[PDB]
């Protein structure tokens, strides 16, 4: 039954402060400690800070010391983490986990309790760009600069701020070999994405392909047709 | 913590025990003298021996209860056996007036000894329960007053209720009602035992647990030497007063039944003093409390004897004196507890000290019974059941005013320190 | 007052250990002292208790294996443990029941029993 | 604190050992966590050789001299994930690098393709060319852009999909971006791929004209 729940995620521009909260229900709150851990977009886990009910017990990681402040409420089982003066590399997913009340005390060459219960975690993004419209460009199937047996088609979605984009081919029916590579952050601060598909040379010249892109934050559709030329 | 159910059960058990024992401790000698028709010296010797033996046989049952180990535990089976055995012996005890001849005495002796043994069997585990059953620390100071309240209540109820029942069911046969009263006592006893057995459970068990050492300990603790001496005198005085009262209020004073007023109703003052005791102790110093404990009975007896001359036996006199005596008894009884721990602080040497108080109590009771028997036999013929021959009133007066000397001795011994 | 617990260590299955819960600041003749054990992903559970008289009560899981003793001269409570098993690996705390205003738990000591982890680097 | 195997390959019913140096000059027990993508890590073994409740017994721990180890006797399809150590030295908690556990399969060579800018996006003023590599199992595929026999560096973005679910292959796309002005200052562009399954590097080229 023991669980923890995260809240407070959103978009915060550089400098802008933010507050995250972790709440738990199922155990006595004074027998344990709460740890805040970070997972970068594509890297390994990193420990940020921890607090035990006794406010005299707190600790922060070196790379975050002096900028994040952690607290908790004895009455209501809540643990707040307020972070200000944010930076560009503090985009990540944050988890809260439960541990032992005195883990510094119980640390020897044979005992290591570990962290057992983990929260789902919330996404924090830092940037200075507003919602934009994805722009789609076709990829020309080269006349005879491709594999004889295999032909390639694709659409390129260049610039758009918000994280999610949806891509489909021929009304979302065809799925044979379609690949949608993960988005990449450009220097301009906008994500670029590419979607590709493969079909035999027999299909070309009679089959019709259209790349349909859906964007949630702003109601936008492109449905860009693909033709060889 | 201690629940209310356990406290109620442990009060009901004590109620049953004292309700069984009171009638035997008040009306037995009178029963033999004025109903059966026994001699006086025979009664004195019988009581002396059959009470000294019961005083000295206590430790053995401790070993037996330690040794017993079976399905039901080590206390419940002994309690259950003792209840029924003692009830049957008690019922048989009040039917000695159906025999005649040499066998009459033999039956008396056998039944009395059986009663003593069976009561010891029934009693030891019941009080051995508390230190094991549900007691960690300071949870006994809350449980202890509950059993003693009912223990005090039982004697008052019996003293106030006995005579009318026999009188209603008696008439030309004054033991036939005693037997029925015994039946009522047995019914209450069995019900109380059943209730306590059904509503008491065992937790915090334990395992694995000389005369020269005893004498060494007695000699070493001079304060302990004064403690037992102080206790013995008070026990003897109280036993004299509680036992001889019926004779006094039947012979010396007009037999208009002022005995129930003297004892049963002052029992209420006893209960109030007991229930309000902590505030009274907090209000006053301990030394003055002890002095009042040793003083009040002397005032009661002084009022009794002094107004016994040139009066018509004032009702206010009797009830007031009874109230004073009951207040003194309750206060001294409660004060006894605190001194033992302080004295013993300076085998186990504490479990041993626990039993010395009971030893002294029983010895004093036996000595008082023997003293009454001998003195009563000396002067005159009580078994007559007839008008009090003159020149015996002096004997009865000295008998009932002797306790004041024991009270004086106790006061002097305490005042020494 | 304060409760400080000692002992603890690594022992292979079937070993024995003794834990001493030194006490101070309270007259040692006092409320029963008990033991609790907590393991990762689990809550505190009761082990044994000994009263001021010397009567002892034990939890079912440890019955017949663990023993609890009270010493007034040293002002200490000792828990002897035998036939320890991997399920018995935990942090052991020294509870002081009674005085509901303050239970005054102890920090605890960690004891672990495992299949012969390479022993100390002496 | 370094996990010696950065990535691993195995199959069903194999024995796999994962090492953790923890060469921090300090001795402390280690706890092993398993993380799957898009989920939160789970605790497996807290004290070296002490299985956390409700974990199958096929996992095991150990502690060699100046080293820690985690062993899996039989690999079920559920064991493909990343595994982290932990060591709470002083008053800090430090994790490990992680060792992705992949699948072993027969080697395959990539298929290379190149796309030139379409008849659009030049009005915008930016050109973007893409080189596509498809269906190659081994992950060590390298790509280099060649423009007029000149190597262009620092202006390429590479995106690689996760291992497939049907055949356990990959697909890697490299994109090069340029301004319109610089786009038409050269004639021939190309991308060349080098892989461990290639006898000689492969290349695809196109001229700026049609
Ligand atoms: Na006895």
């Amino acid at each position: 039954e023991v669980q923890l729940v995260e809240s407070g995620g959103g978009l915060v521009q550089p400098g802008g402060s933010l507050r995250l909260s972790c709440a738990a229900s199922g155990f006595n709150f004074s027998y344990y400690s709460i740890h805040w851990v970070r997972q970068a977009p594509g890297k390994g886990l990193e420990w940020v800070a921890y607090i035990s009910s006794s406010s005299s017990y707190t600790s922060y990681a070196d790379s975050v010391k002096g900028r994040f402040t952690i607290s908790a409420d004895t009455s209501k089982n809540t643990a707040y983490l307020q972070m200000n003066s944010l930076r560009a590399e503090d985009t990540a997913v944050y988890y809260c986990a439960r541990g032992y009340q005195y883990w510094q005390y119980h640390a020897s060459w044979y005992w290591n309790g570990g962290l057992d219960y983990w929260g789902q975690g919330t996404l924090v993004t830092v940037s200075s760009a507003s919602t934009k419209g994805p722009s789609v460009f076709p990829l020309a199937p080269s006349s005879k600069s491709t594999s004889g047996g295999t032909a390639a088609l694709g659409c390129l979605v260049k610039d758009y701020f918000p994280e999610p984009v949806t891509v489909s081919w021929n009304s979302g029916a065809l799925t044979s070999g379609v690949h949608t590579f993960p988005a990449v952050l450009q220097s301009s601060g906008l994500y670029s994405l590419s979607s590709v598909v493969t079909v035999p040379s027999s299909s070309l010249g009679t089959q019709t392909y259209i790349c349909n892109v859906n964007h949630k934050p702003s109601n936008t559709k492109v449905d860009k047709k693909v033709e060889p030329k | 913590s201690i629940s209310m159910t356990t406290k109620l059960s442990y009060g009901f058990g004590a109620f049953g025990k004292d309700f069984a024992i009171g009638i035997v401790y008040m009306y037995l000698m009178y029963y033999y003298t004025d109903v059966v028709g026994l001699s006086v010296g025979l009664v004195g010797t019988l009581f002396l021996v059959a009470r000294i033996w019961d005083a000295i046989n206590d430790p053995i049952m401790g070993w037996i209860v330690n040794a017993t180990r079976s399905r039901w535990g080590k206390f419940k089976p002994w309690i259950l056996i003792g209840t029924l055995t003692n009830s049957l012996v008690l019922f048989l005890l009040f039917s000695a007036h159906l025999f005649e001849g040499t066998a009459q005495v033999v039956f008396v002796c056998v039944t009395y000894i059986l009663w003593g043994m069976t009561y010891t069997i029934m009693d030891i585990p019941f009080w051995s329960l508390v230190p094991t059953i549900t007691l960690d620390k300071r949870e006994r100071e809350q449980l202890v007053p509950f059993p003693r309240f009912f223990a005090s209540l039982a004697g008052f109820v019996t003293a106030g209720i006995t005579l009318p029942f026999v009188s209603y069911v008696g008439g030309a046969d004054r033991g036939f009602g005693f037997q029925m009263f015994t039946l009522v006592l047995i019914a209450f006893f069995i019900a109380s035992t059943i209730v306590t057995l059904r509503n008491v459970h065992e937790v915090y068990s334990s395992d694995n647990g000389t005369l020269k050492t005893i004498v060494g300990l007695i000699y070493k603790n001079d304060q302990l030497s004064c403690l037992l001496g102080m206790a013995l005198a008070y026990n003897i005085a109280s036993n004299i007063i509680n036992g001889f009262a019926i004779y006094y209020f039947t012979y010396v004073i007009g037999d208009a039944d002022l005995f129930p007023y003297y004892l049963s109703y002052a029992g209420a003052a006893n209960l109030l003093t007991l229930i309000v005791f902590p505030r009274l102790v907090k209000m006053l110093s301990r030394r003055i409390l002890w002095a009042g404990a040793s003083v009040m009975p002397v005032l009661s007896c002084a009022g009794l004897f002094a107004m016994a001359l040139a009066d018509i036996h004032n009702a206010a006199l009797i009830v007031a004196a009874g109230i004073f005596l009951n207040i003194g008894t309750a206060l001294f009884w409660v004060l006894q507890v605190i001194m033992v721990a302080d004295t013993v602080d300076y085998i186990r040497c504490e479990s041993i000290a626990y039993s010395v108080q009971t030893m002294v109590v029983k010895g004093g009771s036996a000595f008082a019974a023997f003293f009454i028997a001998l003195v009563l036999g000396l002067i005159g013929y009580t078994p007559n059941v007839a008008q009090s021959a003159q020149t015996l009133q002096g004997m009865q007066f000295i008998m009932i005013v002797l306790p004041v000397l024991f009270f004086m001795m106790t006061l002097v011994l305490y005042f020494r320190y | 007052r304060q409760l400080v617990e000692s002992g603890g260590g690594l022992v292979q299955p079937g070993g024995s250990l003794r834990l001493s819960c030194a006490v101070s600041g309270i007259i040692f003749r006092d409320n029963a002292m008990g033991w609790y054990r907590q393991a990762p992903g689990k809550e505190r559970e009761w082990v044994a208790t000994i009263t001021d008289l010397g009567y002892t009560a034990y939890a079912d899981s440890v019955k017949g294996r663990f023993t609890i003793s009270r010493d007034n001269a040293k002002d200490t409570v000792y828990l002897q443990m035998n036939s320890l098993e991997p399920e018995d690996t935990a942090v052991y705390y020294c509870h002081l029941p009674g005085t509901a205003a303050g239970d005054y738990w102890g920090k605890g000591t960690p004891v672990t029993v495992s299949s012969l982890e390479v022993l100390f680097q002496g | 604190m370094t996990q010696s195997p950065s990535s691993l390959s195995a199959s069903v019913g194999d024995r796999v050992t994962i090492t953790c140096r923890a060469s921090q000059s300090v001795s402390s027990a280690v706890a092993w966590y398993q993380q799957k993508p898009g989920k939160a890590p789970k605790l497996l073994i807290y004290s070296a050789s002490s299985l956390y409740s409700g974990v199958p017994s096929r996992f095991s721990g150990s502690r060699s001299g100046t080293d820690f180890t985690l062993t899996i006797s039989s690999l079920q399809p559920e064991d493909f994930a990343t595994y982290y150590c932990q060591q709470s030295s002083s008053s800090l908690i430090t994790f490990g690098q992680g060792t992705k556990v992949e699948i072993k399969r027969t080697v395959a060579a990539p298929s290379v393709f190149i796309f030139p800018p379409s008849d659009s996006q030049l009005k915008s003023g930016t050109a973007s060319v893409v080189c596509l590599l498809n269906n190659f199992y081994p992950r060590e595929a390298k790509v280099q852009w060649k423009v007029d026999n000149a190597l262009q560096s620092g202006n390429s973005q590479e995106s690689v999909t996760e291992q497939d679910s049907k055949d356990s292959t990959y697909s890697l796309s490299s994109t090069l971006t340029l301004s319109k002005a610089d786009y038409e200052k050269h004639k021939v562009y190309a991308c060349e791929v080098t892989h461990q399954g290639l006898s000689s590097p492969v290349t695809k080229s196109f001229n700026r004209g049609e």
